[PDB]
This record gives structure tokens, C-alpha cells and sequence, in this order.
């Protein structure tokens, strides 16, 4: 589910982001005292945030809409299919719905296949800036690796929308890992805000190289509850590769 | 700031197929239509002026010239598609927007110049032309497609985005010192999503204190985010 | 002593220990990747590994689920990881997967779609059993590049055994596993035996240590030597 109680930490962007994608959800009849229409998307780009994903899955857990990605990184590849009208159609009845590539964040092959998705979700880029069947379809881009360079060239904020996201509101790396901390077996006597401040510089993932680096050091001594020093040696543990 | 230039291409442009009287028996015959062009381009605003005729008519449209760079050389065998289902769809309108090895390219564009010419076909279909910039496209493109008359883009005459700023503000809430000689004397070569994209951001702004009316004050400042915008780069 | 360590303690340990990690609840990680043009392998550690513990093992060529059928793939990668979680443990060599993780646009070749699924589909079916699944799945691959990165993703294949460049240490390890079960002497040493081959990048290395075998399984001589290697390596 992903909902407000597993996300936190960005209030300021779902502040600013409710008119963007809440405005046709809860308040349309603004449409002749203001005007607006409905707009690409939004992406961030940036180091990876530990919950690049999570955002868009709340947002849409409380939208009360599907989610249908066009990678299809879990078992929703083929399920849904020239393999480009069934999602337009899927989108026609299922007219609130959230887009978001996972998946896609050798120079011959993988950019030949990766070259007919990014073709693929232009003609419908195409289609959808030609026509428009329903209301509610709204795409949203994925920077967040190195090697994610179409969607930031061909988005600079001319017709799109564009978010600074370096240093997210640092919970990203405090509030947020906080959160991984509650899914996972912890403790009472923790005190994640040093070992959560004390990693600048780096990355932005932190919070997913602490937890997962982590796990080898509490698979290796087989703790029942994780303790902060094996956060601390995480640390380093992922330092090392800096 | 444009009726009488709206009014004169307006005129310009449904004298075929409409008011026979004074397009057939006379003798007038213009069949190669007109070339239009705006330096601020985006398309919106050539389509604001071209969007007259799209009231009770059927339109075409064809933006950029990408599926010729984008894919193999087939050549001009789209535009010889899109010639028959013009000629099968007399009762329309063509217009195409953003037009912008070697021996190729040369080869096509003088295909397509004999082919946008119309050697043997009289006139069944009005063709209109679009671009950013008239100085890149090469000259020889105006003796097919303009032969009647073409029309620049004017200056913030003061009355353009009035009557703009009037219709989209026709049922909005502005506040006593909301002027408007500073906002459409202070704006130069803005379209209508400009103008229509300050109101929306004002409004949406406006409406982060539950305020229904629109002040100056707000407006100016969220026209500086655009004009902030449009000189970050 | 770090990797047989790691590789001990990430092998052997979560094999009878499951409980113990839902306890602790940490997922035990399993996957094994290999990879290397110059060398192929594929039989020294898969049958090191495959043979350190004497128990089931269920291993599967390429294609053996390549039968452009639709819903027999489901059944059968369920029906193959049933009896390894419920027969024996038993650890899964799955090869050639460069010929079934590779994407498609046009959809009238299903069947390359479908096998992708199927990949993807266990994929996807090991990542929803990782609270500590009685199977363990190792892989291998030449072609990474042509792969998709689900495939090289974390939480998938977090041991990445490469072979650049091994030390004596393992030329001894891999090396004293293999000559243990075949007829060695004093003059019986692989090192530049196994140097030229790096020079002159040869594959499946040890299957021509087999075709060296079958050149002296003639009983002619009962040591194998320097003869049939390097005559081995010179025609094979």
C-alpha cells in the first residue's frame, strides 16, 4: 500500500504537488476562474531518495487509482497487451491511473529494445498531446541513476515541470530511514538522528545502503534486534565504494 | 489589435468554397493558399489566429517534420498520402506547423517543392504553412505556397492581449487595482498560453489563502516566476 | 580466507538455518553470479559447489522451458521449484539466460515476450519467497550487457564471483578438487598449463581437461602427463 505512515519527508513538494496532480481529483470547477490544463508530469532528478516510488504509490494509494508502469518490472509486462493501444485503451477505462517507470531507472541492443520503448512512450507522448479520451493520465519520469539521460535532455522545464532534488529536506536521509527502521525489527534504545546526519557527501541513498549493507552484519552476527553500531559500521561499509 | 488583419486573411481564406459569387464568376482562383510564420512560434498563437476557421470546418493537422530525420529516407510518399486523402477530403483545410545524406534532402525538397506546387491539380484544398523562423526555411518555398499575400506577427499594440485578457478574464474575479495597461504595455511578443499560464499561476496562487478575488499585487508576483524563468536561460 | 568465509557462511549457513532468520528477519541472499568472456566455467563451480554436499540436485538446460507455450511455463517453474522446496535442497544451475531475458517490440513473436515472463515471472516469484525459501538458485551468464537490469539488480544476485584474475591460492583450491579424482604425479602442474590459456583465452577449460581424460583413458598410460595436456591444448 505504501500509504502516509511508510512515506514521509517531502511535505513541502506534496504541498506544492496537491494542485498538480490533486487538482482533477478533488476540486475541478476551477477550470473557468482559472483556466489551467492537464500538463505532462513532474520527475526529480537527482540521487536516488529511498522511496522514489513510494511517493508515487501514496500518492496514488490515496487517489484511489490503479497503478500501471509500461516496463513492467513485476509481472505486468505482457499482462496488459503493437503492444501500444491496450495501455491507451486500459487508460480509456480506467480513467484515474498513475504512471511511473521503474524498471527503466551495451549502447547497441539495450539502447535498440530501450530505443523502441522510449519510441513507444513518445507516439504516445504524440497521441496523447494530439487527442484525449479521458481525464486523470498523467505520466512521470524516473532521474535518479547515471545512466538516465533521455528523460533529462529532453525535459529541461520548458513545457514540463522541473524539482531540485539534491538535498530533498535532509529526512530523506533521517525521517524516511527512519520509517525503514519501523518495517524491520527494532529497538528501544536507538538513536538514528547522528548515525542518520552523520552521512554527507555521499549519495542520497543512505538510507537503502545502511539498511541493506546492514543486513549482512545482522545476518553475519544473527542478532535478533539491530543495534546502531551496526549502522555505524554500514557506514563505512558503504563509504568504501565512494 | 488585429480584427481588420484577421478579418482581411479571414477573407483571404474563405473566399473558396464559400461566397461563390465573387471566387468563381469574376475570376479570382487563388489556388496555392498562404504561408504564415511567429517569431515567438509555440504554435499557439498561429493556431489562435488559423483557429477562426476551425469553428464549422474540417482541419488537418501535421506538426514538425521529425518522420523524415526520425526513419529511412521513404521520401515525399507521406505527403503523396496525405495528397490523395486531401483530394478524397476536398471539404477540409491542410496546415502543417513546425516545418524545420545530403544529396537526399535536396532531392526531396525539391520533390516536395514541384509537389507543394501542384503542377496537375487545380485548386480543391487550401494549404497552409507554419514555421518558427521564415529566414531558415529556404526562399524558394513562398513561390507555391504564398502567392496571394503574407502577414508578420504585430507589436503589443495594446489592444491584442485587451481583448485577449477580456475573454479569459470575462468571468473572473479581480480586484479594483488589478490595472491593465501595465500588464499588456509591460509584456512584449507573449502569446496567448503566456497571458492564460500568468492567470492560472495567479489564480492557483491566489488560492492558497482561500481567496476567490485575484490581487495585483499576486499577479505581479507570479509573473515574476516567468519572467525569472524566461532569463535563468 | 575471506571468500571461502563469505561464500561458506552465505552457502552453507542459511542451507539449515531458516529459522534463525525469521527470527533475526533477515533474508538470507542466495544468488551466485558469474561472469566472464575469457572464461567460461560453468563446471568447475557449478559441480565444485554442486558436489561439496551429497544431496538432490536438479539441473536445467537453456531451453527447457522454451516450448512457445503460454501457460505451461507457470506450471512447469512451479512444479520444478515445488519439488526443490519440498523434495530435497537442492541448488538450481540456470544457464544461457541471454537467450531468454532479451525485449521485443513487435508482438507477433510472443514466444520471446512469453519466455521473458517466464524469467521475469520467477524473477519475480523468488522475490516474494525471499522469507527464506528452501531452494537455492545460482546463475550464470556470458553477455551481461544484452541482460536487463532486473536481472543485476540488489536483492537478487548479491554475490558476483568473478574471474579476472585468480591467485595461486586458487589455482590450488580449483585446481586440488579437480586433480584429487584423477591419476596426479610429480610432474602433474596446471600453473602455466593454466597461464597459456589466459594468454590464448580459451573456453570450458575443464572439458578439455576431459578430452585430455579421454586421450588417456586409452590405456596406454595410466598417469595422465604434459603429453595429453598439452597436446590437448594444442588440438582442442
Amino acid at each position: 500500500d505504501s500509504t502516509y505512515e511508510m512515506i514521509g519527508g517531502l511535505d513541502k513538494q506534496i504541498k506544492e504537488i496537491k494542485e498538480v496532480i490533486e487538482l482533477p481529483v478533488k476540486h475541478p470547477e476551477l477550470f473557468e476562474a482559472l483556466g489551467i490544463a492537464q500538463p505532462k508530469g513532474v520527475l526529480l532528478y537527482g540521487p536516488p531518495g529511498t522511496g522514489k516510488t513510494l511517493l508515487a504509490r501514496a500518492v496514488a494509494h490515496h487517489t484511489d487509482c490503479t497503478f500501471i508502469r509500461v516496463s513492467g518490472s513485476e509481472l505486468v509486462q505482457k499482462f496488459i497487451g503493437r503492444m501500444v493501444r491496450e495501455l491507451f485503451v486500459m487508460a480509456r477505462e480506467h480513467a484515474p491511473s498513475i504512471i511511473f517507470m521503474d524498471e527503466i531507472d551495451r549502447l547497441e541492443g539495450g539502447s535498440g529494445g530501450d530505443s523502441e520503448v522510449q519510441r513507444t512512450m513518445l507516439e504516445l507522448l504524440n497521441q496523447l498531446d494530439g487527442f484525449e479520451a479521458t481525464k486523470n493520465i498523467k505520466v512521470i519520469m524516473a532521474t535518479n541513476r547515471i545512466d538516465i539521460l533521455d528523460s533529462a535532455l529532453l525535459r529541461p522545464g520548458r513545457i514540463d515541470r522541473k524539482i531540485e532534488f539534491p538535498p530533498p529536506n535532509e529526512e530523506a536521509r533521517l525521517d524516511i530511514l527512519k520509517i525503514h527502521s519501523r518495517k524491520m525489527n527494532l529497538t528501544r534504545g536507538i538513536n538514528l538522528r547522528k548515525i542518520a546526519e552523520l552521512m554527507p557527501g555521499a549519495s542520497g541513498a543512505e538510507v537503502k545502503g545502511v539498511c541493506t549493507e546492514a543486513g549482512m552484519y545482522a545476518l553475519r552476527e544473527r542478532r535478533v534486534h539491530v543495534t546502531q553500531e551496526d549502522f555505524e559500521m554500514a557506514v563505512a561499509k558503504v563509504m568504501q565504494k565512494d | 489589435g488585429l480584427d481588420n488583419q484577421i478579418q482581411e486573411i479571414k477573407e483571404s481564406v474563405e473566399l473558396p468554397l464559400t461566397h461563390p459569387e465573387y471566387y468563381e464568376e469574376m475570376g479570382i482562383k487563388p489556388p496555392k493558399g498562404v504561408i504564415l510564420y511567429g517569431p515567438p512560434g509555440t504554435g499557439k498563437t498561429l493556431l489562435a489566429k488559423a483557429v477562426a476557421n476551425q469553428t464549422s470546418a474540417t482541419f488537418l493537422r501535421v506538426v514538425g517534420s521529425e518522420l523524415i530525420q526520425k526513419y529511412l529516407g521513404d521520401g515525399p510518399k507521406l505527403v503523396r498520402e496525405l495528397f490523395r486523402v486531401a483530394e478524397e477530403h476536398a471539404p477540409s483545410i491542410v496546415f502543417i506547423d513546425e516545418i524545420d545524406g545530403e544529396r537526399e534532402i535536396q532531392r526531396t525538397m525539391l520533390e516536395l517543392l514541384n509537389q507543394l506546387d501542384g503542377f496537375d491539380s487545380r485548386g480543391d484544398v487550401k494549404v497552409i504553412m507554419a514555421t518558427n523562423r521564415i529566414e531558415t526555411l529556404d526562399p524558394a518555398l513562398i513561390r507555391p505556397g504564398r502567392i496571394d499575400r503574407k502577414i508578420e506577427f504585430p507589436l503589443p499594440d495594446e489592444k491584442t492581449k485587451k481583448r485577449i485578457f477580456q475573454i479569459h478574464t470575462s468571468r473572473m474575479t479581480l480586484a479594483d487595482d488589478v490595472t491593465l495597461d501595465d500588464l499588456i504595455m509591460a509584456k512584449d511578443d507573449l502569446s496567448g498560453a503566456d497571458i492564460k499560464a500568468i492567470c492560472t499561476e495567479a489564480g492557483l496562487m491566489a488560492l492558497r489563502e482561500r481567496r476567490m478575488k485575484v490581487t495585483n499585487e499576486d499577479f505581479k508576483k507570479s509573473k515574476e516566476n516567468v519572467l525569472y524563468k524566461k532569463q535563468e536561460g | 580466507d575471506i571468500q571461502k568465509q563469505e561464500v561458506r557462511e552465505a552457502v552453507e549457513l542459511p542451507l539449515t538455518h531458516f529459522e534463525l532468520y525469521k527470527q533475526i528477519g533477515i533474508d538470507p541472499p542466495r544468488g551466485v553470479l558469474m561472469y566472464g568472456p575469457p572464461g567460461c566455467g560453468k563446471t568447475m563451480l557449478a559441480k565444485a559447489v554442486a558436489h561439496h554436499t551429497t544431496a538432490a540436485f536438479i539441473r536445467v538446460v537453456g531451453s527447457e522451458f522454451v516450448q512457445k507455450y503460454l501457460g505451461e511455463g507457470p506450471r512447469m517453474v512451479r512444479d520444478v521449484f515445488r519439488l526443490a522446496k519440498e523434495n530435497a535442497p537442492a541448488i538450481i544451475f540456470i544457464d544461457e539466460i541471454d537467450a531468454i531475458a532479451t525485449k521485443r517490440f513487435d508482438a507477433q513473436t510472443g514466444a520471446d515476450r512469453e519466455v521473458q515472463r517466464i524469467l521475469l515471472e520467477l524473477l519475480n516469484q523468488m522475490d516474494g519467497f525471499d522469507q527464506n525459501v528452501n531452494v537455492k538458485v545460482i546463475m550464470a551468464t556470458n553477455r551481461a550487457d544484452t541482460l536487463d537490469p532486473a536481472l543485476l539488480r540488489p536483492g537478487r544476485l548479491d554475490r558476483k564471483i568473478e574471474f579476472p584474475l585468480p591467485d595461486r591460492r586458487q589455482k590450488r583450491l580449483i585446481f586440488s578438487t579437480i586433480t584429487s579424482k584423477m591419476n596426479l604425479s610429480e610432474e602433474v602442474d596446471l600453473e602455466d598449463y593454466v597461464a597459456r590459456p589466459d594468454k590464448i583465452s580459451g573456453a570450458d577449460i575443464n572439458s578439455i581437461c576431459q578430452e585430455s581424460g579421454m586421450l588417456a583413458v586409452r590405456e596406454n598410460r595410466y598417469i595422465v602427463l604434459a603429453k595429453d595436456f598439452e597436446k590437448a591444448y594444442k588440438t582442442v
